[PDB]
């Protein structure tokens, strides 16, 4: 199988700017390289085949170049409708047909610091035997953020899950939840539960915390 | 206009079987190879199977060989994917994709038309969520922004819908994408940021619907007072 690699995975651009997307193949695929566009909730549509030929009805701002193992897709002057995920795909040696893992074009904006909030588990949930502790990071940019759970100053690992929103349709920020799950018996052994957030928009890490029984 | 209409997706038990259909119009079906391509939730595109225009040659991704069978009824403008021995990793949207090139087999491998896709979900149980408050406290300044929410936990399959105050409250609401826990059940939180001064005076209720289990919850979210 020919592995197709697409780096960077995310590209921050503004309308009007030039976007260049990279696609690399593990072996030469000659000119047999295609590109697809996919918007959320929609099927892919073909943009480029033959590594440089525009598909039917694709506007001229889309340009494809490369051969062998090195390929690129260039949008010369980005329009708002072009914000989407882009996949490259070889058809030189198949089966199997192989795709790159996609490059997302993200809407660029100024750095925004997350607002941080921590939520203790509800009394109702503890009665059922489990404790979910929730840390919220609201309305930040860029997406990269580090969340660290500390329980009585002891760093936690392996017991939390994160979810991140899609870029907000009005302000282009992200929000993130970190959910720490503990048994009720484990939760009741400790007092101070803390969420420490590191982000570019913050000069120093911010911690929100609470005391279990109070 | 050529058209590709998938159907047959749905909930299916591990080891079970599903037959996907794709109905076809707007082009001479017989002159084109067809393919199935799939997309697991939050993931990229993965080619599954190919069948030549004649129906004689079929190819499969390694992970589905011996489990899936592609076929076509050219006289009826139908494409099929028989999926047996279903596994959790087969959960995905399945697209029928038409090859762009008709009469040059060395130029095939490019998909110029895709259907909207049909969803296959491997499932062990159908379960409605438990809903718990994310209660605001005085942790936020009484002259700044406060946050509250609802934790919607241990449900299957997707989706749930969450509104606030029966749809009156929409500004500042974030409902997070569902994350599958290690138990195989989904969990999410819906949060909203409000002015701290509205705590107490304004009531906050999240309305959670899970249609597959006929679960409807209206959960009051109230400040804790330390």
């Amino acid at each position: 199988e020919i592995v197709m690699t697409q780096s960077p995975a995310t590209l921050s651009v503004s309308p009007g700017e030039r976007a260049t997307l990279s696609c690399r193949a593990s072996q030469s695929v000659s000119s047999n390289l295609a590109w697809y566009q996919q918007k959320p909730g929609q099927a892919p549509r073909l943009l480029i085949y033959g590594a440089s030929t525009r598909a039917t009805g694709i506007p001229p701002r889309f340009s494809g170049s490369g051969s062998g193992t090195e390929f690129s897709l260039t949008i010369s002057s980005l329009q708002s409708e072009d914000f989407a995920v882009y996949y490259c795909q070889q058809y030189n040696n198949w089966p199997p047909i192989t795709f790159g893992q996609g490059t997302r074009l993200e809407i660029k904006r100024t750095v925004a610091a997350p607002s941080v909030f921590i939520f203790p588990p509800s009394d109702e949930q503890l009665k059922s035997g489990t404790a979910s502790v929730v840390c919220l990071l609201n309305n930040f940019y860029p997406r990269e953020a580090k969340v660290q759970w500390k329980v009585d100053n002891a760093l936690q690992s392996g017991n939390s899950q994160e979810s991140v929103t899609e870029q907000d349709s009005k302000d282009s920020t992200y929000s993130l939840s970190s959910t720490l799950t503990l048994s009720k018996a484990d939760y009741e052994k400790h007092k101070v539960y803390a969420c420490e957030v590191t982000h570019q928009g913050l000069s120093s890490p911010v911690t929100k915390s609470f005391n279990r029984g109070e | 206009e050529v058209q590709l209409l998938e159907s047959g997706g749905g909930l299916v038990q591990p080891g079970g079987s599903l037959r996907l259909s794709c109905a076809v119009s707007g082009f001479t079906f017989s002159k084109y190879a067809m393919n199935w391509v799939r997309q697991a939730p939050g993931k990229g595109l993965e080619w599954v199977s190919h069948i030549s225009g004649s129906g004689i040659s079929t190819y499969y991704a390694d992970s589905v060989k011996g489990r899936f069978t592609i076929s076509r009824d050219t006289s009826k403008n139908m494409l099929y994917l028989q999926m047996n021995s279903l596994r959790a990793e087969d959960t995905a949207i399945y697209y029928c994709a038409k090859d762009a090139i008709s009469g040059q087999i060395w130029l095939q491998g490019t998909f110029d038309y895709w259907g909207q896709g049909t969803l296959v979900t491997v499932f062990n149980q159908i379960k409605g969520p438990s809903v718990f408050p994310l209660a605001p406290s005085s942790k936020s300044t009484s002259g700044g922004t406060a946050a509250l929410g609802c934790l919607v936990k241990d449900y299957f399959p997707e989706p749930v819908t969450v509104s606030w105050n029966s749809g009156a409250l929409t500004s500042g609401v974030h409902t997070f994408p569902a994350v599958l826990q290690s138990s195989g059940l989904y969990s999410l939180s819906s949060v909203v940021t409000v002015p701290s001064s509205s705590l107490g005076t304004q009531t906050y209720i999240c309305n959670v619907n899970h249609k597959p289990s006929n679960t409807k919850v209206d959960k009051k979210v109230e400040p804790k007072s330390c």
